[PDB]
């Protein structure tokens, strides 16, 4: 449940 | 706006049908306040004499302690207590509903002051029901734009509650089942909310309370049953979920002493569930999963309970459909490619699924995960053999946790679009 391991962080940061 | 800044000043607000969960990303658990406001009308001069002038002039109170302060004074509180989201949607022209929502938005920000100069406003992430129409998104944005003149607010975004659960759970491909007081939302998530698969049920914790109230009257506690707070305490204390209802009822009628129980409501008041009615504990937990049982229909036939469809805009909320059928319907309404990705993980969330099994009752009673697995094994053995079902660690807090993660990660270069329904607005 940590932020660093959460796969959604990379998905969301890729949005344009 | 640095990374460190967003790890301090992301602010999450989950507008539930009965509770708002709120606060900064630095909290270990969110604060909670009931999704309601009390209008101060028709008060005796005796009572009005001792109310602060600024409160009397405002005429509307939010906050749990503050509403409790004045509730005893209002004789007719059905007319004066307003619940703006009891079915997840505030109607466009319901001015009292939107006034209560603005007051709640103000109150929640007011609980967290400033004392560090490098602060230039919150980054607010709001979660709303998947049922919310476009005009609700616009009205919520308007509220926070107006409050930006009273509080420092750098940016605002909005997302649907089922997507927030998937983010909190680190699950990019899943089916979410989110159940609160008002309704159940079923939605597939595959890198986004798959709208075509949304299925909504017109049952929730309110229905568990409704049948608890009718049981209490049958036992002989009609006066207690008129108090909503007391029905809530009894529901949480005595409700049970059966593994299979007919087997649970046979066990409780053969050995009723196993299932009798007592509930303390105050230093003076206590409620007892006696032998004749001990089996009815299983109706209270079962009704959210499946209402199609003769013992529930009996109260409908007496005009003492309602189970019906509702329509809100473009979505029908089904009264009778069981939770397993809703999961199977949701999958059928999306493409096979999506089904193969999401059908592996079913995730239950929301307070309506909080049930625990008392020690010793494992032979006849169930938690929510077990009840849903049993249902899936009956209606789709293939799916049941391949799926994992779980309940989130903190059923009432999962949406808020996903909202703060979303607010932390969504790029600030992504501007709100009315076409894609995502992005930031800057007051
Ligand atoms: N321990 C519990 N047992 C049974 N029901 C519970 C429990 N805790 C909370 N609930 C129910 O959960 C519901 C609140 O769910 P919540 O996730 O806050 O969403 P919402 O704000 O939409 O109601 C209420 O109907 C409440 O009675």
């Amino acid at each position: 449940g940590g932020i660093g391991e959460n796969e959604w962080v990379k998905i969301l940061r890729s949005k344009r | 706006i640095s990374d460190a800044y967003r790890l301090k000043y992301t602010f999450g607000v989950d507008f539930g049908t009965s509770y708002v969960k709120y606060g900064p990303i630095t909290l270990n658990e969110p604060k909670m306040v009931q999704t309601r406001g009390l209008f101060l009308r028709d008060l005796p001069e005796s009572v009005k004499m001792r109310i602060p002038p600024d409160v009397l002039a405002r005429g509307l109170v939010v906050g749990d302690e503050e509403v409790r302060k004045y509730l005893s004074s209002v004789r007719d509180v059905q007319r004066n207590l307003k619940y703006p989201l009891k079915d997840g949607v505030a109607r466009r022209d319901d001015e009292e509903a939107w006034r209560v929502l603005k007051e709640l938005a103000r109150y929640t920000l007011a609980q967290f002051p400033v004392s560090d100069p490098e602060f230039a406003g919150w980054l607010v992430a709001v979660a709303l029901s998947a049922l919310a129409p476009d005009y609700m998104y616009k009205a919520i944005f308007d509220i926070y734009d107006e409050l930006a003149s009273e509080f420092k607010i750098y940016a605002v975004t909005i997302l649907p509650q089922p997507l927030a659960v998937a983010i909190a759970e680190n699950a990019v491909n899943c089916v979410i089942v989110e159940g609160g007081h008002g309704n159940i939302q079923v939605a597939p998530i595959s890198f986004a909310l798959i709208r075509e698969g949304l299925v909504a049920l017109n049952r929730g914790g309110a229905e568990a309370n409704a049948i608890t109230r009718e049981i209490l009257k049958d036992i002989g506690y009609s006066d207690i049953a008129r108090e909503e707070y007391a029905v809530e305490v009894v529901k949480r204390a005595v409700g049970l979920v059966p593994r299979r209802l007919k087997e649970a009822i046979r066990a409780a009628k053969s050995d009723p002493d196993r299932f009798v129980t007592k509930v303390r409501l105050s230093p003076v008041v206590e409620v007892e569930i006696p032998r004749e009615y001990a089996w009815t504990r299983f109706l209270i937990g079962e009704i959210v999963f499946d209402p199609n049982h003769e013992e529930i229909k009996s109260y409908i036939e007496q005009s003492r309970l309602r189970i019906e469809n509702a329509v809100i805009g473009d979505v029908t909320l089904y009264g009778e459909m069981d939770v397993a059928s809703a999961i199977i319907t949701s999958l059928r309404n999306v493409s096979v490619e999506i089904q193969e990705r999401v059908a592996s993980q079913i995730i239950l969330s929301g307070g309506a699924f909080s049930w625990r099994v008392p020690p010793g009752m494992e032979d006849v009673a169930a938690d929510s995960v077990t009840r849903v697995k049993i249902a899936l094994e009956e209606k789709s053995p293939a799916l049941a053999s391949k799926v994992e079902v779980r309940l989130v660690s903190e059923p009432q807090y999962s949406v808020w946790r996903g909202a703060v993660i979303y607010g932390y990660a969504l790029p600030l270069s992504l501007e709100w679009s009315d076409t894609t329904r995502e992005g930031w607005r800057f007051p």
